[PDB]
């Protein structure tokens, strides 16, 4: 259920320390991920300009 | 030190310890008091943050985490990372295929510059 | 044979399938669909999704922005074509784009979007599109759009690493099949990002977002409130000022224990004021709304008095917390509204357990 859910995380952050420690952690390497993804996508996307992508079909 | 005290009375004019802000800008090139101007200086680079964040999750101080503990914590907590986002994230950071994640390795991986 | 009557039962529906979709948005739009609230089509999805309130943004991103599913793409296509960037710079044109969609997350969601979107922007700009020597350079300029207006906005990258106006410039050097992007098309871009964030509009999550900030205060390696509010699905109901009853059967000070309450649609959150200058609240207990029951009660020391019990179908009876409303008509609207959502979060539960009992 939604409160189990809610409960399943609580205990989740606090198993490694202050629940707001745990979190700001969790963030800053998703974060710091999802920029690194978004870089490569990018040099991958400039690396193949021959696909025509801009003809919707 | 206290070198920026002698910048802070050049514009305190009136010797009752305070600065005004629109010079706030100017005594840092060189009402706040000083309190909060001796804050203003003092006032971490992101590899260094990304290593404390890991080391938060190595609780054995070990320098590797579990490849389905990493996955479990990035799916569930923050900005819940997908499935297939974490599998890319441990195609490069498993460095031996063992499931156990070398996450300083990754941190340089990452912000390679 | 007439459109239904929206009463109270199918109001209540109508705002399951938001939480649906806000929790799950493929189930969200399937639930939708089946009860006629929207057109089973991409193009009655893609304006509901555009037109009505009560959609997290970035739920709708994640929605739109998924590659595999055919409908999702149509939805998509449909969506930008509702769109007109006709003579807009690109970058205008995304924040258009983006003030209705949140455009952040997953790289292949973003790819996604910012596809869709420069096709459209293309289609509107025939000939923008002309000056340059490949199409697909508007493409890969707005991801850079969206680069940037991380970088420059994002605390994550430090300013000594943030892009300058030459290393935005630089980075691009010789996409547009060897050639440069006009250099002074990418000066304006970066000065109308320098000038202005990229921001979506806000929604119910925003709404949630600025509560916790009243109840967390000024905060950072811990920053934040311990209660995790602002769920996607999760929306404000109403805020009242109750009074803590420790004992219904006992006579206390008036004024004594006062709290401020926020109903949200699935849980009920006390809080006690902080500081008055505006105002700050302390977090002091939330409840979930399943199995919750709401009782009035008067008696010779209380006259509007609340107690809300705990009966889970498995589990035993449990007063949680009992209040004393400053009026009957606080009472009336504050319970209403409690029950209200009681009844809708037990459909949820009831929906989900003959999804389980199911699949």
């Amino acid at each position: 259920s939604s409160d189990l859910q809610d409960k399943q995380v609580e205990m989740l952050e606090r198993k490694y320390g202050g629940r707001l420690v745990t979190r700001h952690a969790a963030r800053t390497i998703q974060t710091a991920f999802r920029q690194y993804q978004m870089n490569k996508n990018f040099e991958r996307l400039r690396s193949s300009m021959s696909e025509n992508r801009m003809s919707r079909r | 030190i206290a070198e920026f005290k002698e910048a802070f009375s050049l514009f305190d004019k009136d010797g009752d310890g305070t600065i005004t802000t629109k010079e706030l800008g100017t005594v840092m090139r060189s009402t706040i008091d000083f309190p909060e101007f001796l804050t203003m200086m003092a006032r971490t680079d992101s590899e260094e943050e990304i290593r404390e964040a890991f080391r938060v999750f190595d609780k054995d101080g070990n320098g590797y985490i579990s490849a389905a503990e990493l996955r479990h914590v990035m799916t569930n907590l923050g900005e819940k990372l997908t499935d297939e986002e974490v599998d890319e994230m441990i195609r490069e950071a498993d460095i031996d295929g063992d499931g156990q994640v070398n996450y300083e390795e990754f941190v340089q991986m990452m912000t390679a510059k | 044979e007439f459109a239904f009557s929206n009463d109270v039962i199918r109001k209540r529906h109508y705002r399951i399938g938001l939480n649906l979709f806000n929790k799950k948005p493929e189930k969200g739009v399937q639930y939708l669909i089946e009860r006629g609230f929207v057109p089973d089509t991409p193009v009655g999805v893609a304006h509901f999704l555009l037109q009505r309130k009560g959609l997290s943004r970035q739920m709708i991103g994640e929605f739109l922005g998924n590659r595999q599913k055919q409908f999702n793409r149509d939805v998509l296509d449909c969506v930008v074509d509702e769109m007109d960037f006709s003579t807009m710079e690109l970058d205008e044109a995304l924040r258009k784009f983006q003030a209705h969609i949140r455009v952040q997350g997953e790289a292949q969601k973003v790819e996604r979007l910012i596809e869709a979107f420069s096709q459209r922007y293309c289609i509107c700009n025939p000939g923008v599109v002309r000056q340059f020597r490949n199409p697909d350079t508007i493409f890969i300029l707005a991801f850079a759009i969206i680069l940037l207006n991380t970088d420059m906005y994002s605390p994550n990258v430090k300013p000594e690493r943030k892009m300058k106006l030459e290393d935005f410039i630089k980075n691009l050097r010789g996409v547009d099949d060897g050639e440069d992007i006009p250099r002074e098309m990418l000066m304006g871009i970066y000065e109308r990002i320098r000038k202005r964030e990229l921001k979506t509009n806000e929604d119910h999550v925003s709404q949630v977002q600025k509560v916790e900030k009243l109840i967390v205060g000024k905060k950072s390696l811990h920053p934040g409130l311990g209660c995790v509010l602002s769920l996607p699905h999760r929306r404000l109901v109403c805020y009242c000022r109750l009074f803590e009853v420790p004992d219904p059967n006992k006579p206390q000070k008036l004024g004594l224990h006062q709290r401020e309450i926020f109903l949200f649609n699935d849980l009920l959150v006390v809080t006690k004021i902080f500081q008055k200058k505006s105002v700050t609240y302390s977090f002091r207990q939330s409840f979930s709304l399943y199995g919750m029951q709401v009782l009035l009660f008067e008696n010779q020391y209380y006259p509007n008095g609340i107690r809300l019990t705990s009966s889970v179908p498995g589990a035993d009876i449990k007063v949680l917390i009992n209040f004393n409303a400053p009026n009957p008509q606080d009472r009336k609207k504050f319970t209403d509204d409690l029950r209200e959502s009681i009844a809708e979060v037990q459909e949820m539960e009831k929906h989900r357990i003959e999804s389980e009992l199911e699949k």
